[PDB]
């Protein structure tokens, strides 16, 4: 039951296509106490968003079909529709409260001063699961995690534009999720595009000095940018 | 559509 | 009743089949007989969470072959976790067929009573997939039991070219290649239903067409694999 | 590539 066999077990269940145990065995690891490396890092990262988005997946669909349903005014099929759709979105919140749980707790109390891109890495991973959160929030606990979601993304695009690269995919994915977080959260289409024209900026302006690697993992992230950028207008 | 996110 | 049908069907559009099969578990436990729709929703539900059960066990076991003793003994204990899930789905299939939906077949509905038998078989069949040793023999002889008795209901009360009548013939040859390792019986089994199938094939129309040369054609894709 | 079922 020791770290090896549980990094390990982690590795077999993403081969098994089997995401919680997965992010169980992840669990495990970020409860030993001691700080990830980055494949664990990596590992418990795939696996918790694997769970996640299956989640969000299916809350997508029943609620695609309650939009419609209560439109149609059947009473029985909205309520059962309606009884479906928060199930699955019970367990969306638990799988975040999990992460949320393992980040306050382990992950970014561990870090050091000079830490800086697991600061960004973990704020980030932050600012993702209360923005999962906000997507099926209404009311006052909306506007809660929407500020919590705000305040990490906010932390880590300040570490991450005083301490990493320009074109490091950490923070081309932050900045990526912080402009979605702009747009399709706070219905705030300037600011979101032009982060992500900042970002996408920042990113040109160095393209040229990266291996090819880095080239590859970085003009990913950069075609979803210019994506998300044609997409909002 | 839905914004591209990682 | 028409509650859990639906949510069923959320499931399924949800990609839950857990909730699906749990859905239409208790659907069948409301004791009354299954629809058409209602049979199948059940039939696709079950096989969708034994399948994804299945190709996990088939996943670590290849990698249990494929590869230190702590390391081993994990993959071997994750494996038996698997396989535990496994036994414990089939279980619950084979209980909801033995105790509602076999019992509640009439002595003439022999299509209903036919789709039971070849998943009570099939079921066996997975079960026999990852048994090892004494335990596998009981579990190889039902899935040959509720085979062979499905066959000669099929074989004396539906047309050689039924869906269900083709779909029994493919999963009773793939038995009796992978399970019992007799490639001629199989190949004679397979080949037979085929030809059945195709002397009569006029009598398909437009209605019942894709549902039997799709399993036609899986029939010719194990043939020729056999052999 | 193991044998087709339905």
């Amino acid at each position: 039951v020791d770290r090896e066999q549980l990094v390990q077990k982690a590795r077999l269940a993403e081969q098994a296509e089997r995401y919680d145990d997965m992010a169980a065995a992840m669990k495990n690891v970020t409860e030993l106490n001691e700080p990830l490396s980055n494949e664990e890092r990596n590992l418990l990262s795939v696996a918790y968003k694997n769970v996640v988005g299956a989640r969000r997946s299916s809350w997508r669909v029943i609620s695609s079909i309650e939009q419609k349903t209560s439109a149609d005014g059947n009473e029985k099929k909205i309520e059962m529709v309606r009884a479906y759709r928060e199930k699955i979105e019970k367990e969306l919140e638990a799988v975040c409260q999990d992460v949320l749980s393992l980040l306050d707790n382990y992950l970014i109390k561990n870090c050091s001063e000079t830490q800086y891109e697991s600061k960004v890495f973990y704020l980030k991973m932050k600012g993702d699961y209360y923005r999962y959160l906000a997507e099926v929030a209404t009311g006052e606990k909306r506007a809660t995690v929407v500020e919590s979601s705000e305040k990490a993304y906010s932390e880590a695009h300040e570490i991450s534009k005083e301490h990493m690269q320009p074109t490091h995919p950490i923070r081309l994915g932050l900045a990526l999720n912080y402009s979605v977080f702009y747009y399709e959260i706070q219905n705030a289409p300037e600011q979101a595009c032009h982060l992500a024209k900042t970002a996408f900026d920042d990113a040109i302006a160095e393209l040229d000095t990266l291996n090819e690697d880095s080239y590859k993992d970085s003009t990913l992230i950069m075609q979803l940018l210019r994506d998300n950028l044609t997409l909002w207008t | 559509r839905r914004s591209s996110t990682s």
